[PDB]
């Protein structure tokens, strides 16, 4: 069962409103509240100046909590500062910022004095998601609240959002920016707004790991039970006799590829000149929730799985197996030899 | 040999009191649930 | 016989979304990336 | 050994005291600043 | 004032966000307050 | 220089303990069985 969540690149925009009260006294000059906001940027600033000029405005028009309102960085008229890397740091992804200090009035004495901040920063991260992948997560630890393939082309409307459309634009043909032509998707949370590139999600997704490669796994069915055990990696899972269908797998389809491609791979490694394939790949469901994709040789001469997190009764069932056929097998060559004797001693 | 564990690794996330995804999941949602993020009032 | 696991710990803690270390070790360097913590201005 | 949690329903009460500070100003408006507050609500208060 | 002899300012001289800044405790003039341990507490380490 | 990589279950180990022990104590078993056997078979050609 894949418990991987889904990984995905993602670029969070957004302006550090970073608001501060300081009061300038008789002898010095202390604080009165300082307020932090993270403020969305809209779509087309998006588009034009930080995919195309990688430049950002010192106003942050949003709508925060009911009321939009912007903030002039600098409390100054607006101007667009060119883009700049942010300073280094140990294994974060690449950030961006355009200010690098916090404005700040002049010192005026026994006055009230407000200070505004802006700083228009653009940092990409990686996105997680978990089934039913109905919304996701950044690495800041905010949110996004709807499915990441949400968008309108090949049913995308479909899969859920949390917001009014206003909010969610894709961009089909976007040139992504030197800071080929792709699917962007940008969605203007309260706060932000994160851009990943969209794609199909039955096709990007699966509920199925593969897990391991066995190179040479004996079948033999058995009381109503197939057996299959793996010599290699020391294992004997058990299913029932009927296969198992894909279309029951709920977003299953990554198994067939990926099944396909290491059975071809392991077949021409090994089994190229030795064996030939019978029958289509097949696909037996095992004791512990474990999805096995078969593919038998010969020599030349909807719903949603559950898997268990310990292999252990496996192996166990494995040693176990094996142990008793070779002591069955020794004991009944004992057995048969006794008679032969006890026969042959007749005489 | 049946599959058998003590502890499934869901009880085993379940054990702690509270997790991110869950705590400031159901935080943000508090903004969107209890308010509207779209309606502009201008006066 | 081989070393075995379902699951290794790593993809169990992956499993979860989100986690406080990333989270917000990450939320805490925003201030040190994204502006200066050492600069002091005086008018 | 029990490590499931003790779980039961619970009933949260509070008043989200959210004061915001705005600016008007020559050509636009815009804050400085938003204090959110979560206020208990009096014994009383819930019962009555 | 901390290791030798327990006190504390009621100002904190610091630089905030790009600025210094010092808050007078009690709004009033520079005073070293005698440091005392705080209130209980279930298994916290111990505070000041 | 480098870091080590330790797996999360030791039952490999275990499970290779254990069958290690049952087969040497059944390989040694079978071994005297057979060749008590043998030894039979001679002592029987008589």
């Amino acid at each position: 069962e894949n418990i991987a969540p889904y990984k995905f690149k993602a670029t969070m925009y957004y302006k550090d409103v970073t608001v501060s009260q300081v009061w300038f006294g008789h002898r010095y000059s202390q604080f009165m509240g300082i307020f932090e906001d993270r403020a969305p940027v809209p779509f087309e600033e998006v588009i034009d100046k930080i995919n195309a000029k990688g430049v950002c405005r010192s106003t942050a028009k949003y709508v925060r909590n009911n009321l939009e309102t912007t903030a002039f960085h600098r409390d100054d008229h607006e101007t667009d500062m060119e883009l700049k890397p942010a300073n280094a740091a140990t294994r974060t992804s690449r950030g961006w910022h355009t200010t690098d200090l916090k404005y700040n009035p002049s010192r005026v004495e026994a006055f009230h004095r407000y200070g505004t901040t802006v700083n228009c920063i653009v940092e990409e991260v990686d996105a997680r998601s978990v089934y039913p992948y109905d919304e996701f997560v950044l690495a800041t630890g905010d949110f996004v609240y709807m499915s990441p393939f949400y968008g309108y082309r090949e049913g995308s409307h479909t899969e859920h959002t949390t917001y009014a459309a206003d909010r969610f634009k894709q961009v089909d043909g976007f040139y992504a920016r030197d800071l080929a032509p792709t699917t962007r998707n940008l969605l203007t949370t309260p706060k932000f707004t994160v851009a990943w590139d969209w794609v199909p999600k039955r096709p990007s997704v699966c509920t199925m790991t593969k897990w391991q490669e066995v190179d040479e796994m004996l079948r033999s069915e058995y009381g109503g039970s197939f057996r299959f055990s793996s010599d290699a990696i020391s294992t004997t899972f058990t299913t029932n006799l009927t296969e198992y269908p894909l279309s029951r797998v709920d977003l299953g389809d990554c198994i067939g590829k990926d099944a396909r491609d290491a059975m071809d791979r392991i077949f021409a490694r090994r089994y190229n000149a030795t064996h030939i394939k019978v029958g289509q790949p097949q696909y037996y469901q095992a004791n512990g929730g474990f999805l096995i994709a078969y593919q038998p040789l010969l020599s030349n001469t909807v719903e949603r799985i559950k898997t268990t997190s310990s292999i252990e009764f496996a192996r166990l069932q494995f040693t176990y197996n094996h142990i008793q056929r070779h002591v069955n097998d020794m004991l009944g060559r004992v057995a048969i030899a006794w008679c032969e004797l006890q026969n042959h001693e007749l005489t | 040999f049946v599959p058998l564990e003590v502890y499934t690794r869901h009880e085993i996330k379940d054990s702690g009191l509270l997790d991110y995804t869950e705590v400031q999941r159901r935080n943000q949602l508090h903004d969107l649930r209890f308010a509207d993020i779209d309606t502009v009032i201008h006066a």
